[PDB]
């Protein structure tokens, strides 16, 4: 059961904490969705290999440039998050987060994760974005960014409906093992 | 942590912690505010539990069972005693505020109406200056501690057998020497996430809304001061490297 460290990065409203909670609980929290995520050591067996994956979050650290990097030491896989209902969060990926991750975590694989894929086919979400000359992030836009930034992968998921959440973390375990 | 407080905070939310006949008596907005307040005390109890692991299990265990200098043990767990006294006192006032809010003839049904005054006291004056000074020191010695742990574990057999032994029980899964150090470092940044969500559901009493509004500015000013005084320490870093 080799130990690997995963860190999730991204803008405040990208839904990274929600993703980490839904995976660890393995259930959409019926009564209360927590505000914070402390840590968790997931028992994962991907492709016949048993790995303990420590799950970490940078939520709350986004404005503190000398506090945030203290989460990066010994990272094995970085999950770069962005919201599908927020096209400006994807624009921030190559010019804010990517230079920083590649500096503190050299040679650590990065997986581009587009959260909230459910909102891509949501009425109120497409309506709000149209009132700012915009639309939700398209699949090819996320894939193009993942290629442009030199990511290992591009994946999509919906933390609310649970679609694709298990596979993000099984692929992350695989990337960490390379 | 003690068994009384673990059972009081065993539930996933305040709506599960209280008796269902007592929950029914309240508005939707009150339950929402109380769920977020319960999360603050529950995560503070876990934070204090983490610091008691670092001092009682890791720090003292190494002092009483291993043969390394006390300067080596100090390099591993900087400011743990100073932090443990700061957070145990904060927890003490949070748990007392909850106890005074309990109904007569009950040990689970409570409603915390005033929290802002408690957070204004903690995040201002000498208690805020002692957290600013302790976190600036801890987070600067953070990377130095991890390298000392990695060096020790990879070079001492007795340290390896101590660590493998004390971190063997299932309940210590998330609490290693390195996870404890990061758990402490990340805690300060959790307060403005919790205080803003309590503030989101505390618009009913205007006095509470303004107290939480002030408490949130106090936390952000403290976080800005801790962040501005951080400079990573390196073991055997020359004087020329530091002024470059
Ligand atoms: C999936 C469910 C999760 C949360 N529910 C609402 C709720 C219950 N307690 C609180 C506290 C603060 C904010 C929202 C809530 C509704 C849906």
């Amino acid at each position: 059961a080799i130990r690997k460290k995963l860190v999730i990065v991204g803008d405040g409203a990208c839904g990274k904490t929600c993703l980490l909670i839904v995976f660890s609980k393995d259930q959409f929290p019926e009564v209360y969705v927590p505000t914070v995520f402390e840590n968790y050591v997931a028992d994962i067996e991907v492709d016949g290999k048993q790995v303990e994956l420590a799950l970490w979050d940078t939520a709350g650290q986004e404005d503190y440039d000398r506090l945030r990097p203290l989460s990066y030491p010994d990272t094995d896989v970085i999950l770069m998050c962005f919201s599908i209902d927020s096209p400006d969060s994807l624009e921030n990926i190559p010019e804010k987060w990517t230079p920083e991750v590649k500096h503190f975590c050299p040679n650590v694989p990065i997986i581009l994760v587009g959260n909230k894929k459910d909102l891509r086919n949501d009425e109120h979400t497409r309506r709000e974005l149209a009132k700012m000359k915009q639309e939700p992030v398209k699949p090819e836009e996320g894939r193009d960014m993942a290629n442009r930034i030199g990511a290992f992968g591009y994946m999509e998921c919906s933390a609310k409906t649970k679609d694709g959440v298990r596979e993000v973390f099984e692929m992350a375990t695989r990337a960490a093992l390379q | 942590s003690m068994e009384m407080d673990e059972k009081d905070f065993a539930a996933d939310s305040w709506s599960l912690a209280v008796d269902s006949s007592f929950l029914q008596q309240h508005k939707k907005e009150v339950m929402k505010q109380q769920d977020v307040i319960y999360e603050l005390i529950q995560t503070e109890l876990h934070h204090v539990r983490t610091l008691k692991i670092m001092t009682r299990l890791f720090r003292t265990g190494m002092l009483e069972e291993l043969h390394l200098e006390p300067g080596v043990v100090q390099g591993l767990f900087p400011c743990v005693d100073e932090l443990s006294d700061i957070h145990t006192r904060f927890l003490s006032q949070l748990l007392e505020r909850r106890r005074q809010a309990l109904c007569p003839g009950s040990t689970r049904n409570f409603v915390i109406h005033r929290l802002g005054d408690l957070l204004i006291s903690q995040f201002s004056g000498p208690s805020a200056e002692q957290m600013c000074k302790t976190y600036s020191e801890f987070c600067s010695r953070h990377s130095k501690a991890l390298k000392l742990y990695k060096e020790l574990y990879a070079r001492d057999k007795r340290f390896q057998q101590f660590i493998r032994k004390v971190t063997r029980p299932a309940v210590l899964k998330r609490h290693g020497v390195q996870e404890c150090i990061l758990l402490v470092t990340q805690r300060i940044t959790k307060y403005p996430l919790l205080i803003s969500r309590i503030l989101q559901h505390s618009h009913g009493i205007e006095e509470e809304r303004q107290d939480l509004t002030t408490a949130l500015g106090l936390v952000k000013e403290l976080l800005s001061n801790v962040d501005e005084g951080i400079y990573q320490l390196e073991k055997g870093a020359r004087l020329q490297e530091i002024y470059n």
